[PDB]
């Protein structure tokens, strides 16, 4: 439609933003993602580690 | 040094010409163009090489590159990788207005821009270039 | 003999071979094209096809089969399905990697800094584990700060 | 009325001394369903720090 | 209930256009000396972009949406319809071009 | 007919909020009211209809002839209404089967 | 039967015990992978009797495996982050 | 065509046949399991070369389903048809949309589309065939076709013919 | 840039199921039964 | 001019600042009144424009020279956030965020055929008679749904059944009909719908409804011009490649070439590998648009189909007309003529028949009154059913009566010793081939066996009850 | 309809010097803590160091 270059950047920081969270949500130095009940989203990389982890 | 890179760049304006010349032939004889494809990984290489911009305007090898870029006159646009290249080159090099001057090129960058069958990427890009260079001669 | 009768041969697993997975593979390993964000058709049973409980990804229901392979829910794995990007974007899991390798090639003629001419680089090529290969390429080739477009003839740079 | 009231009993039913929104960070805990098992058990969890 | 007057773009209530007129394209559109039907084929409340001016020769936008000529006020870039052919016709006969700010013409 | 139309998507088209069992009382009727046109409404279907012991035995082709020409022979012995065919095109079923005319 | 119930059993030596406690006794799993991408991507229709692996385009050189259905979702979950483990019935050295 | 090749099968036998007459049981098993099968990756196996001497080594016990697995190498004759390949047939059947034919144990459908025009297919001819003014071909007539096209199924292989070009139609 | 066949338009199978088709013109034509 | 009114360096700045959604204009108005208010006095609010666009959520946009003007500007406000999220707009966004939207089409065409979003008409193929000049609606020409006293289906609306079903028929001229306030003309609906009523685009018409609306034209859709864009539009989308395919390129200096397709990067770039007789060429890759590619289908490949009437029907290339390809099916087993947009070169078949019409694998159903049947394949289009005969017949999923649904109470096998066996039971032939196999359904005296040892008919044939024992 | 008790929590108190050594790996060897509170309403303010 139209390309402001601070939109675009907003934009696809925002997807950049999503699509890493989607797959790690403990990412040092930035807030976690919340779900709407203020609990961190449990990423796939959570899935995987700890006592409770798949492997263990 | 440099009066070497002069004599090279000269030598790549004659095989371009020629190739171009030689493809548009090959085209009016029911052949499709071949000669720009095989040159265009030299030019690539020359073109991407930063310190060699200086000797590549003190040649004009800019009329060269329009001369590729000017659609043939059967209306048959230039190969797509043709394009991209040569727009990458363009982005790459400081294009200013002596050497545009010289070359000529924005005829064939506004109609780029004019132009449908055009990728709409190189539309946006052939806009950014114009008003680029449109720049300095208002301020 | 729980499992249902198939005529594939059985056999155990002999090798894991680990990987990263080429847009290729996975645009030829799914299924289905996964872009529209409702979940629901129209909130009256059957979710949309092509959202993201698509029937043909796979069934979790017990008197729904899946779509693709026709078995029922004991016995269907799953099936993939795809999203494309508009913008390519990062793997989170390897950014440092990503910085490593940027600073092991030019950015422009996308060739290595260094060459087997040098003797300590023909050294580090020489060993086998790919780990501690790229590892010493990156001591050496982290260092030269400019591309060169002639040898230290032209070796491919871009200078 | 009801940011008080609920806050309040949110607070007591589940023990995590805080806002909602904010229950992690928050100390948990501090309220505790009473011990009924006994007397003594119910007086000793009424006097515990 | 406001409407964009479709020739010089400014955006005022439709009740405010037929009661009063626009005060910029009354010289030659005679939008209060017109009907209802006049003023919405010069008037749209069908529009998008509100835009505010306070100094119309200074503003870089205002010469870039031709209205640095007009009434400072709300102004809208883009506007749904275009003039019609007779009121196109009875602007060429006063010597002003009409130039559409539908976007479909540029 | 009645079996057949109950799972017919004509039927499901003409009535489409109701049950299949009043789609088959539907057929029921109508094949009361005239099996003839019942039984030109099946289409391709009557062919698959019992119609003798070794029907299965003669080849398609042949078997689909004959009952064209019986058919063919009845719609003609019975007479069709233009004016009614037009109106209704569940009539205009048996326009086709005319002689002289044809699909 | 945690970890430390199977260190114990492997100081036993019982390899049988350990493998039916794992598998029979608990999810066991039944999956095919392609005898070429090493994926478990073939689409598999017991009831009609064709296998088919859509990526490689081949019919034949598919097996079956049995394995934990946690392996599988650990698999599959591993695919989701672009990461790709083959599973392949034969030593290459 | 027919080729020469080294096929080895996987053998599972039930515990309750581990008796002295092992091997020979499975020589029969592999015999009735191989001979006449028709796999698309090789097309049909007709025969197997030296059938009562194909050694199969030693079983090895599933763990956990005491059944014993063999891994049995034989040389067997195996027929299968290429693209492009032109090859000797019998005609089987005619029929308006074309014809079927055999080749050996495959049968090739041949449609009128790759007919040659000149032979109009005649139903009222006594039995039914697909003539020209010189050429005539009905049930039982020698062909020579091209197979152009092959058809893999789960156990079975599907061939088209065609007569369109020269040397090819009635021989 | 710039440029009716109903066989372009449609599939010939759906042309055919909808008599649509220059057999369809000829027989519709021809002073014969069908 | 247009041109020459392009910014310059010393044009005044333009600044954007995040703001709570919905209030864009809210702040546009303030500011507005503000610098009204102001203007003419000591300190008047040094600011030259203020806007924003709709599609830019969150931001308004203010034209001015100083910082401290736009934060005299934002003073008093309470729609600007706590923070000062104000940035400097680049003088080359200065072009685009004014530019216009929505430039996609001129205007909507009297005479055109759309598609309607919602209303009683929902998805109808509908004539735009009129475009009203406001732009928000249309009177367009429809095809009427009514029942005369959950929708009925389309039909034009017939004068007399509507005076017999209801005799309050209004009459105002001839030709033009208005019955229970609704205007018919001639037959069909005239009514006007909003244009958020309406899909302009992507229109996909059927020569049913095309017939339907074209023949009070006294010729059979005698207007094609929409029909054909629609047509480039439908064969211009729906092409999808993938590597290895064989395509040929239509325009540019390479035109008339043929390669094949080595990978794919989004949707609109595709590296294509050329084969020619030199050695030399036959080794480069060249990155090709989309737009520019037909496939090649040579004769002899398994095809399958994309999109139509014959979805998911797969062949063998016969005949290669140009843009329409010939290729014998496989499930049908006869030729069918489709165009090569609508054909992928797919060697494989493996087509699920699940959610298709009423029967499955397996299912025992009643061919006709007389004759009862097992399903042994399943089709798109027909069903493979093996009956109590031996014999294998091909019929429409219509034909077929029903399935035999038979309680445990109703399917019930006797055995030749006279003992009961059930469904599933495995049972051996006392003679002839002696075969064995599980029971699949039970008819009468006649069983279903199945083995996977046997092939043919994927292992299913017919034995009677009274030649079987138990195993 | 649950019977909820409160857990005394246990602080420390405000208002008070605290010397605390720090650890040799650590530029800093002493350290003087305070944190204070206003008498109305017994709630922490600031920390100083
Ligand atoms: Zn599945
Ligand atoms: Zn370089
Ligand atoms: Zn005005
Ligand atoms: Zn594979």
């Amino acid at each position: 439609d139209g390309s402001p270059q601070h939109i675009i950047n907003e934009v696809e920081q925002l997807l950049q933003f999503h699509v890493a969270t989607y797959m790690d949500n403990d990412i040092a130095g930035q807030p976690q993602a919340l779900q709407k009940s203020g609990r961190p989203v449990k990423a796939i990389r959570a899935r995987l580690k700890g006592k409770e982890g798949r492997l263990r | 040094l440099e009066q070497m890179q002069d004599e090279l760049i000269q030598q790549l304006k004659l095989q371009m010409e020629e190739s171009a010349i030689r493809d548009a032939n090959n085209i009016e004889q029911g052949k499709p163009a071949i000669f720009k494809l095989k040159l265009l990984p030299k030019v690539k290489d020359i073109l991407l090489r930063a310190n060699l911009a200086d000797s590549i305007l003190d040649n004009n090898l800019l009329a060269s590159v329009r001369l590729w870029l000017e659609p043939l006159p059967d209306a048959s646009l230039p190969a797509y990788q043709i394009q991209k290249v040569l727009f990458d080159a363009i982005k790459s090099l400081p294009i200013k207005t002596s050497h545009l001057r010289e070359s000529g090129l924005g005829k064939v960058m506004v109609f780029y821009q004019k132009s449908k069958r055009v990728e709409p990427n190189l539309k946006r890009t052939a806009e950014k270039l114009i008003s680029d260079w449109t720049r300095p001669i208002m301020g | 003999s729980q499992f249902p009768y198939s005529s594939a041969p059985l056999r155990s697993v002999k090798e894991v071979q680990f990987g990263l997975l080429s847009p290729e593979e996975i645009r030829a390993i799914s299924v289905v094209k996964i872009e529209y964000p409702e979940i629901m058709d129209e909130s009256r049973q059957r979710p949309r096809e092509g959202g993201l409980n698509d029937p043909k990804l796979g069934s979790i229901d017990r008197n729904f089969k899946c779509q693709t392979c026709g078995e029922g829910m004991a016995e269907c794995p799953g099936h993939f399905g795809h999203m494309e990007l508009a913008k390519p974007v990062f793997h989170i899991g390897f950014i440092p990697k990503i910085k490593k390798v940027c600073e092991c090639i030019c950015m422009n003629c996308g060739k290595l800094l260094l060459d087997e001419t040098n003797p300590t680089m023909a050294q580090a090529i020489r060993i086998r584990d790919p780990k501690k290969r790229f590892n010493a390429v990156w001591q050496l080739c982290k260092t030269k700060m400019v591309c060169e477009a002639d040898a230290p003839v032209s070796r491919g740079g871009c200078g | 009325s009801t940011t008080i009231t609920s806050g309040l009993k949110y607070s007591l039913a589940t023990g995590n001394w805080g806002e909602q929104k904010k229950a992690m960070s928050s100390r948990a805990g501090v309220s505790q369903v009473l011990n009924r098992y006994t007397y003594s058990s119910t007086l000793s969890h009424l006097r515990r720090t | 209930r406001e409407r964009a007057c479709m020739l010089c773009g400014i955006v005022l209530p439709g009740r405010v256009f037929m009661q009063n007129g626009c005060p910029n394209c009354d010289s030659v559109l005679n939008l209060r000396d017109s009907d209802q039907a006049t003023v919405n084929e010069c008037t749209s409340s069908s529009f998008e972009g509100l835009v505010a001016v306070g100094d119309n020769e200074h503003s870089w936008v205002a010469k870039w949406l031709r209205v640095d000529r007009f009434q400072p006020g709300l102004y809208a870039v883009r506007v749904d319809g275009r003039l019609p052919s007779d009121i196109v016709a009875a602007l060429e006969q006063y010597g002003v071009y009409y130039r559409p700010r539908d976007g479909s013409v540029i | 007919t009645a079996r057949l139309y109950q799972h017919s998507s004509k039927s499901s088209a003409e009535y489409p909020n109701r049950p299949q069992l009043a789609k088959y009382c539907i057929g029921l009727a109508k094949y009361i009211q005239s099996p003839l046109l019942e039984y030109l409404a099946l289409d391709e279907s009557m062919y698959s209809l019992h119609i003798h012991k070794h029907q299965n035995l003669l080849p398609r082709e042949k078997l689909i002839d004959a009952v064209q020409t019986s058919i063919v022979d009845i719609v003609n012995l019975v007479g069709v209404d233009i004016n009614e065919a037009v109106r209704a095109p569940y009539h205009a079923l048996a326009l086709p089967y005319v002689c002289g005319l044809g699909p | 039967f945690g970890e430390m119930e199977r260190d114990c059993m492997i100081a036993h030596g019982a390899a049988g015990f350990l493998k039916e406690r794992l598998m029979e006794a608990s999810d066991a799993f039944r999956v095919h992978v392609c005898g070429i991408c090493g994926l478990m991507s073939v689409i598999a229709n017991l009831k009609k009797n064709q296998f088919e692996c859509r990526s490689c385009k081949n019919k034949t050189n598919i097996y079956q495996l049995h394995i934990p259905y946690a392996a599988k979702l650990l698999f599959q979950e591993l695919m989701a982050m672009n990461i790709a483990p083959r599973l392949y019935t034969e030593r290459s050295g | 065509m027919f080729f020469l090749k080294d096929l080895s099968l996987i053998l599972t036998l039930h515990p309750s046949y581990f008796g002295p007459q092992m091997n020979q049981y499975l020589r029969e098993k592999l015999l009735t399991d191989v001979e006449g099968t028709c796999t698309g990756q090789f097309g049909y196996i007709v025969t197997v070369l030296d059938g009562m001497n194909i050694d199969v080594g030693k079983g090895r016990i599933i763990p956990g389903s005491g059944s014993a697995e063999f891994e049995v190498k034989y040389r067997a004759v195996v027929w299968k048809p290429f693209k492009g390949e032109v090859v000797d047939a019998i005609v089987s059947n005619v029929s308006p949309i074309g014809f079927f034919a055999d080749v050996g144990p495959l049968n090739v459908f041949v449609s009128t589309r790759l007919i040659p025009d000149n032979l109009v297919y005649n139903p009222s001819n006594s039995p039914p065939a697909y003539m020209s003014n010189d050429e005539l071909i009905t049930k039982g007539s020698k062909v020579r076709l091209k197979v152009v096209g092959t058809r893999t199924d789960v156990n079975e292989i599907y061939a088209i013919g065609s007569i369109k070009e020269d040397f090819l139609g009635a021989i | 840039e710039q440029p009716t066949s109903l066989a372009d338009v449609f599939e010939p199978s759906e042309l055919k199921e909808k008599m649509l088709t220059d057999e369809d013109n000829v027989i519709r034509v021809t002073d014969l039964p069908e | 001019p247009q041109r020459l009114l392009i910014p310059t360096v010393d044009d005044p700045g333009i600044w954007g600042v995040k703001v709570r959604l919905g209030k864009e204009k809210d702040v546009v108005r303030q500011i507005l009144k503000k610098k009204l208010a102001r203007e003419g006095t000591k300190n008047p609010l040094e600011i030259y424009s203020a806007f924003q666009r709709d599609s830019f959520k969150g931001h308004v946009y203010i034209e001015a020279r100083k910082a401290e003007a736009i934060n005299d500007a934002l003073k008093g406000n309470v729609n600007v956030f706590s923070n000062n999220s104000k940035f400097l707009v680049g003088i080359v966004e200065y072009k685009d965020l004014l530019r216009p939207v929505k430039s996609s089409d001129v205007k909507l065409t009297r005479g055109s055929y759309v598609r309607v979003k919602n209303g009683k008409f929902k998805g109808d193929l509908a004539q735009v008679d009129e475009v009203l000049e406001n732009g928000l609606e249309a009177r367009l020409k429809l095809v009427p749904r009514l029942d005369y006293g959950f929708r009925p289906a389309q039909r034009l609306f017939s004068e007399a059944e509507a005076r017999v079903h209801e005799p309050t028929i209004r009459r105002d001229r001839d030709g033009f009909v208005t019955y229970g306030g609704e205007e018919y003309y001639e037959g069909f609906l005239y009514k006007t719908f909003r244009l958020q009523n309406l899909i302009v685009n992507s229109i996909n018409p059927t020569l049913n409804e095309l017939s339907l609306f074209q023949s009070n034209e006294e010729s059979t859709t005698i207007d094609l011009s929409t029909i054909a864009d629609s047509l480039k539009e439908t064969a211009k989308n729906l092409v999808s490649f993938q590597p290895g395919d064989n395509v040929e390129i239509i325009n540019g200096e390479l035109n008339h070439l043929t390669g094949t397709v080595s990978s794919v990067n989004q949707s609109t770039i595709v590296s294509v590998r050329l084969h020619s007789d030199d050695d030399t060429i036959n080794s480069e890759t060249v990155e090709i648009p989309t737009s520019d590619l037909r496939k090649i289908f040579n004769v002899g490949d398994h095809v399958r189909v994309i999109h139509g009437k014959h979805t998911d029907d797969t062949g063998l290339i016969v005949e290669v007309n140009g843009d329409k390809v010939e290729f014998i099916s496989n499930q049908t087993k006869r030729t069918v003529i489709v165009f090569s947009n609508y054909l992928i070169k797919s060697t494989d078949s493996t087509v699920s028949i699940n959610e298709s019409g009423r029967f499955e694998l397996h299912d025992l159903v009643q061919v006709n009154s007389d004759l009862v049947g097992i399903v042994i394949r399943a089709q798109k289009d027909s069903f493979d059913v093996l009956c109590s005969d031996g014999k294998l017949l091909s019929l429409p999923p219509v034909s077929i009566y029903s399935k035999l649904n038979l309680n445990p109470n109703q399917q019930i096998a006797i055995d030749s010793n006279g003992v009961e066996v059930k469904v599933g039971d495995t049972v051996r032939e006392f003679t002839g081939e002696r075969r064995q196999g599980t029971i699949l359904h039970v008819y009468r005296n006649f069983l279903f066996l199945r083995s996977r040892e046997i092939v043919e008919n994927q292992g299913v044939f017919v034995t009677s009850s009274n030649r079987v024992k138990t195993i | 309809g649950s019977e909820k008790v409160l857990i005394a929590q246990e602080r420390s108190a405000a208002n008070i010097v605290q010397v605390f050594k720090k650890a040799a790996p650590s530029p800093i060897s002493h350290v003087a803590e305070i944190r204070s509170a206003l008498e109305k309403g017994s709630r922490l303010i600031s920390t100083m160091q």
